[PDB]
């Protein structure tokens, strides 16, 4: 009786060891996404391309999980300290009324200088590229610092496009820039991309920088990097 | 190299030969015999018998003449003051001066690796106390490192109880065919081989962290293992097995021939391609510096990344990785052997300083267990 | 009128929280003494237990 | 090649070949004369 | 209409503070001088519980001071035997993310809740051998942060769109709502008689609520920033309370303010929990620089602290007979200090 | 209790000069990064410039970068805003808000939805 019990409770202890040694094995290979971004933009486009919601997919066979903010409230000071442990958090702005850049601005160096969130590295999109292409003709009256700004020609442009919204681009994205690199410190780092509004190879590239965070991560362990 | 069992062979067939011509044979002349060296013919009373150094001993110089005169009364001429045979060999020896330098050069290199190989055992017997210990130090990363020092400690005592056996055949015949000298030159070059292969283990694990997004913990550390320890051992037994099948004489200690390469060439082919894993990801690291968002900044941490991975890839190794075997005394071979042996022995005790004791966790851990070690003696 | 109903809500709920029983602080502080003093014996933590009834030991 | 591999063997032929000609020396040393 | 009302507030409120200052007659750390030192609590870490693969965030005692419920942000959530380091079971969760966990007093419910929205009460008896969804709660808009069983059939849940509700686990309804926050509210606390509780909220008040009229009857404001930890003195008539500000704070029911405030200039962490002991006379706080110290409860002062943790303290519990306190961290551990 | 009290504002011309005073009671004022954020009639809550602890680290919003001074007094633990050359575009509610944790850098003070680290607003009218 007194010996029962300490048999079946180890049987019982063995055999949920088992199913979290099978079930660790899938927990550390799958990467884990978080895409927050503003409501203008088209978080719902790449999405498709209760609370909370998610995407189960895989790429070259390795597993991803995004996780889709949805029906929250807007103080997030608590409820981010959660996303300490995703591989990586996605950011998507829409380049398009306020100041919209101005606030997603002042949430990126919110989430960049956050103790929390220092050990995270973050994927960012600059939507509508469309729109801005659009703006050529019809901006530059909420930033005095666009005239006075030159093209980085480190950056090649592509053709078509008009030279002044490739400047709007390079400006946008060295907003962002400047903030990622004063207080970057070193430990984590940020990834600028381009979209559209309808793309086919976003996914591709989060892939290509996931890896990289991976391989980045390993580097902090050797002390290489 | 020919023994001294292979001469007193010969003596004694050249023993036999003088005893045959005697048998064929047997104002008067010299009766012939056997000094122990040479077999005299029928010598002339009175004048100097000249015989040719024979071309049956390694050592002499075949061109010489060796001489002894016979007396007017049929016997051999002694030394004045003397009971000695006089005799004239000074042509036959002209190879041999002094044997003393060949020995002060063996003295000078039998102590750089002794001393490298006791820092190198202290320090990596530290560096095992602390890892082990530790909790939070336990991953799949340093387990390998864990391996990788035990090795070197292998290696270290690996090398000790050689040099019993080397110090019993130099200052003290049936103690060489005794097989308490093969267990002692085996374990030798099976330690030293498994080394090679665990920096080989971990040119691979580093190469395959970078490269490959996902693996199994459990698969990388049970088929890392196997190829560390198990495969050597595979190559070991064989070269055993031909050693005692072919040879089977003496120590193992002397080379025989082309089987010394049965060992020698699967630790060669560990060598170049761990040069080539060292060469691939100091490709990528000058990458991975360039897409920082964005100089001298740059090339200082890529020189900073190259020097503490140098040492850990065995880098030097590759630039005497192939050299065939030269004479005992000249100027390569003393130029090898000296930076070899110098470098061989500090890789122990730099693989220490750099990856254990300067790594930042490693000494987060020393400080906070040394804020607790303080809190607790506080009364 | 939604913004001023909340502000009469308010009014009202400070009101309630006005019209309350308040016991001084230095009557109402002994009884927290006389408890830690009734219930000090029956404490694990202040006084460690010998291991023949510490399960943990 | 492996230098402490070399290093061995070649002590090792340095030892057998000096024990010949130790032995070789001492008896031609006897047997000659100045 | 808003000035006449807002002015009115603003008396309303200077009313309650200068009663607050006539009842203050004198201070805790007064009448506290003739009071014997608690000495240095050195505390042994006895057990380590490893089975969780990601954070650790909450956990809850049970009423029998055997079995302890474990919820980590893996997915898994883990019931642990106390004594014999043993897993009893290990329960897949539909979503990943936990925030709160409760197990019933009676040892037949275990309930969870996380960003999901959704409360999920799972039956314990399990008659086939399998666990299963019993129910699942979800009228909540923003994220549920706590809950704790009153009973079997009633359960207090705390969400994220400042209000709070009781729910029904049989029928599955709202009995009543309780509107009263104007920010996210962190944790609430339960008295032993089950008749009146305290909800902490990230506006820096604290609502004393009557379950069974549904109404509040006390606010107190005595802190500076987010209110995260709350928790009951064993005799039912006060709590303190641990905000962001770094600084304990001891509130009374019946004096209507704060008794004292724990402090110290070494300290600039933030309170992720605390718990009183069985007695009362020692508070357990867990702090943001991993550790816990150890508080006298009447003298402000640090009794010892517990430097067994290697990431930030999440969750801290108390046993109902004071005979173990197992803490929860980031680190994955579990820490029984004896 | 934390709370804040704005005091100043008016009926102004453009071009004209006008000061803010911000009074904050009930918390200990050295260790909190503060700012200040506008309501423009019509439109959304945006951010107009900010304030750390020690005063060093200043920054404003693009349009209004070089034409208004932030001042922090922690003598008397008032907050002050110059505005110089003002527009007829700047019309809007201003909230003198704090943020919520000491000894920290970030802050999320942009919501909305009854944020309750805010005053009551006063109003600048062009
Ligand atoms: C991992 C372990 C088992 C490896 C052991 C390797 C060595 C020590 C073993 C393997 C083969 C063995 C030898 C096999 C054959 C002989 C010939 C015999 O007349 C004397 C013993 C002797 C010389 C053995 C001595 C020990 C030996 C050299
Ligand atoms: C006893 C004589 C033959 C010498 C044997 C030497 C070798 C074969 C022995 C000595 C030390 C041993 C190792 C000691 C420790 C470990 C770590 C463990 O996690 C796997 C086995 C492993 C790796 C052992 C394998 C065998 C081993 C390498
Ligand atoms: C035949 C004798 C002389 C030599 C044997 C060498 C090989 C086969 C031995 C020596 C060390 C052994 C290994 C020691 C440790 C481990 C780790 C364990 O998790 C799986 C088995 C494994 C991997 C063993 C497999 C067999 C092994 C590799
Ligand atoms: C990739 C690695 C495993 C390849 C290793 C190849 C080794 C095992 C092979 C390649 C060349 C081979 C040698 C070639 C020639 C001879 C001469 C012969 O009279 C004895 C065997 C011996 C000495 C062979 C032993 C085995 C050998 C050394
Ligand atoms: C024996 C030792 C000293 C040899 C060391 C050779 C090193 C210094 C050489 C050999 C190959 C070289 C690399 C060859 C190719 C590239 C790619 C280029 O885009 C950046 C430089 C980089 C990465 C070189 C850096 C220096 C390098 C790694
Ligand atoms: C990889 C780079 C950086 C280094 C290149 C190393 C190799 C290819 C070079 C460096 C020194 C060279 C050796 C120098 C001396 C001799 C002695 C000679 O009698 C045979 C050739 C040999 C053995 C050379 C072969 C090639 C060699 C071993
Ligand atoms: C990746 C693997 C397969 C590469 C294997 C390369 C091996 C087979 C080659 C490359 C260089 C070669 C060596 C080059 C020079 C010499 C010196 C010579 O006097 C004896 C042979 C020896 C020692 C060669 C043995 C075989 C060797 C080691
Ligand atoms: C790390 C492994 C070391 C193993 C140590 C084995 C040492 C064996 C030494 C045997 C010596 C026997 C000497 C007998 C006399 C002789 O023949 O020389
Ligand atoms: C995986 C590596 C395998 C290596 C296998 C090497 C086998 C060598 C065998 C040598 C046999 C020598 C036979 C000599 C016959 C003779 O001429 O007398
Ligand atoms: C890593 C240290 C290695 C040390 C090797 C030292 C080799 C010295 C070589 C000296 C070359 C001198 C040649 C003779 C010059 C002359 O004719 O005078």
């Amino acid at each position: 009786d007194q010996r029962n019990e300490e048999k079946a409770q180890r049987e019982a202890n063995k055999k949920i060891e088992k199913q979290l040694q099978k079930d660790k094995q899938v927990y550390r290979a799958t990467h884990r996404l978080l895409l927050l971004g503003a409501g203008e933009s088209g978080k719902s486009t790449i999405v498709k391309q209760t609370g909370i919601f998610e995407t189960k997919f895989q790429v070259d066979k390795v597993n991803f999980h995004m996780f889709d903010v949805g029906g929250q409230r807007d103080e997030r000071r608590k409820w981010i300290q959660c996303f300490n442990d995703v591989t990586a958090i996605i950011f998507v702005v829409a380049s398009s009324q306020t100041n919209r850049l101005q606030e997603a601005l002042n949430l990126f160096k919110s989430i960049w200088n956050n103790r929390w969130l220092r050990t995270i590295s973050v994927i960012l999109f600059l939507n509508k590229q469309d729109l801005l292409a659009e703006k050529v003709l019809a901006i530059e009256d909420y930033f005095p610092e666009f005239a006075r700004y030159t093209t980085p020609e480190d950056a090649t442009p592509e053709p078509g496009e008009d030279p002044r919204v490739t400047r709007a681009k390079y400006f946008i994205r060295d907003e962002f820039l400047r903030i990622s690199t004063a207080s970057g410190d070193g430990r984590h780092y940020c990834y600028p991309h381009f979209t559209c509004a309808v793309d086919t190879e976003n996914i591709r590239r989060v892939f290509n920088d996931c890896r990289d965070i991976i391989q980045r991560m390993h580097l902090r362990q050797y002390e290489l990097l | 190299v020919m023994t001294k069992e292979e001469q007193i062979f010969l003596l004694h067939r050249a023993q036999a030969q003088c005893e045959k011509r005697l048998k064929e044979v047997l104002g008067r002349p010299c009766l012939p015999e056997w000094d122990h060296i040479l077999c005299w013919p029928l010598g002339a009373p009175g004048e100097v018998v000249a015989v040719p150094c024979p071309d049956y001993i390694y050592d002499f110089n075949h061109k010489g003449h060796a001489y002894r005169r016979c007396d007017r009364n049929g016997s051999w001429e002694l030394v004045p003051g003397h009971n000695r045979t006089w005799a004239n060999y000074s042509e036959c020896v002209k190879f041999l001066t002094n044997e003393t330098r060949e020995r002060e050069v063996f003295d000078r290199l039998a102590m750089i690796y002794t001393v490298g190989y006791s820092v190198s055992l202290a320090s990596l017997t530290v560096a095992v106390l602390i890892l082990a210990y530790f909790r939070r130090l336990h991953c799949t990363r340093n387990y390998i490192h864990m391996h990788l020092f035990l090795s070197f400690m292998l290696r270290a005592v690996s090398i000790f109880v050689k040099d019993a056996v080397l110090y019993s055949g130099a200052t003290l015949t049936a103690a060489a065919g005794y097989a308490g000298c093969r267990v002692a030159v085996t374990f030798f070059l099976y330690f030293l081989a498994t080394n090679y292969y665990w920096i080989l283990v971990e040119g691979l694990y580093l190469h395959s962290l970078i490269f490959m997004a996902f693996f199994s913990e459990k698969k990388y550390l049970w088929g890392f293992t196997v190829f560390g320890w198990g495969l050597p051992a595979v190559f070991v037994a064989v070269w055993v097995s031909v050693r005692a099948t072919l040879a089977n004489t003496g120590c193992w200690d002397l080379s025989s021939g082309n089987k010394k390469w049965i060992i020698q060439v699967p630790i060669l082919a560990s060598i170049v391609l761990n040069f080539i894993l060292f060469i691939n990801i100091v490709r990528v690291l000058a990458t991975k510096l360039r897409e920082t968002n964005a100089t001298r900044q740059q090339y200082r941490k890529l020189l900073k990344s190259t020097l503490v991975l140098m040492p850990l890839f065995g880098v030097h190794y590759i630039v005497f990785m192939a050299t065939p075997y030269t004479e005992v005394s000249g100027t390569l071979w003393q130029v090898q052997m000296h930076y070899e042996m110098l470098f061989n022995s500090f890789q122990g005790f730099f693989v220490a300083i750099i990856y254990c004791f300067c790594n930042g966790e490693v000494q987060a851990e020393i400080k906070k267990s040394w804020s607790r070690w303080t809190l607790a003696l506080d009364f | 009128t939604a913004s001023i109903a909340q502000a009469r809500k308010l009014v009202e709920q400070l009101k309630m929280e006005a019209n309350i029983d308040r016991i001084k602080v230095s009557k109402a502080a002994a009884d927290l003494m006389a408890y830690c003093e009734a219930h000090a014996k029956e404490d694990p933590l202040l006084t460690p237990v010998p291991a023949s009834e510490n399960p943990f030991r | 090649a492996v230098a402490e591999i070399q290093l061995m063997h070649q002590r090792a032929k340095w030892i057998q070949d000096a024990r010949r000609r130790a032995f070789l020396h001492k008896l031609i040393a006897e047997i000659h004369t100045a | 209409e808003l000035d006449q009302l807002r002015q009115e507030a603003e008396q309303l409120k200077n009313q309650i503070r200068d009663a607050r200052k006539a009842c203050a007659d004198a201070t805790l750390s007064q009448i506290t001088n003739n009071i014997d030192p608690v000495g240095r609590i050195q505390m042994r870490t006895r057990r380590t519980l490893r089975g969780h693969l990601a954070k650790i965030y909450a956990m809850h005692w049970g009423t029998d001071s055997r079995l302890l419920v474990s919820a980590s942000q893996d997915g898994k959530l883990i019931i642990w035997d106390s004594y014999t380091t043993n897993k009893v079971h290990a329960i897949p969760l539909r979503s990943s993310w936990v925030m709160t966990c409760a197990y019933a007093p009676s040892g037949n419910y275990v309930a969870c809740g996380g960003l999901d929205n959704i409360c999920s009460i799972y039956n314990l008896k399990t008659r086939e051998g399998n666990v299963r969804v019993s129910r699942e709660l979800a009228g909540h808009t923003g994220y549920l942060s706590c809950c704790r069983f009153l009973d079997d059939n009633q359960i207090v849940t705390s969400s994220g769109d400042t209000t709070c509700a009781l729910w029904d686990i049989e029928t599955g309804q709202q009995t009543t709502t309780f509107t009263g926050h104007t920010g996210d509210v962190m944790s609430l606390s339960l008295a032993p008689d089950t008749r009146l509780f305290v909800s902490g909220a990230c506006d820096a008040s604290a609502k004393l609520w009557d379950v069974r009229e549904g109404m509040c009857r006390q606010t107190f404001t005595g802190h500076e920033s987010d209110i995260n930890a709350i928790c009951f003195f064993p005799n039912g008539n006060a709590f303190a309370t641990g905000s962001d500000d770094a600084t304990c704070r001891l509130f009374d029911l019946r004096a209507d303010q704060e008794l004292m405030t724990y402090s110290h200039d070494n300290i600039i962490c933030g309170i992720t929990s605390v718990s009183f002991s069985k007695s009362g006379r020692l508070l357990l706080a867990g702090y943001d620089d991993f550790n816990c110290n150890v508080w006298d409860a009447l003298k402000a002062d640090r009794a010892g602290v517990l430097a067994g943790h290697d990431n930030r303290v999440s969750c801290l519990g108390v046993t109902d007979d004071g005979m173990a306190v197992a803490t929860g961290s980031w680190d994955s551990f579990l820490k029984i200090w004896n | 209790q934390v709370q804040l009290q704005e005091s100043g504002g008016g009926l102004v011309q453009p071009g004209g000069s006008l000061r803010l005073s911000c009074a904050a009671s009930g918390f200990t004022f050295s260790n909190y990064k503060m700012n200040w954020v506008r309501q423009a009639p019509g439109k959304g809550l945006e951010w107009v410039s900010d304030i750390s602890q020690s005063g060093a680290s200043i920054s404003y919003t693009g349009s209004v970068k070089g034409r208004f001074t932030i001042s922090r007094d922690n003598a008397k633990n008032t907050l002050y805003l110059q505005m110089n050359s003002l527009k007829p575009e700047d019309t809007a509610v201003y909230y003198c808000a704090r943020c919520p944790a000491p000894f920290t850098r970030d802050c999320f003070d942009v919501t909305s939805t009854t944020y309750a680290y805010r005053g009551q607003g006063t109003q600048v009218t062009v």
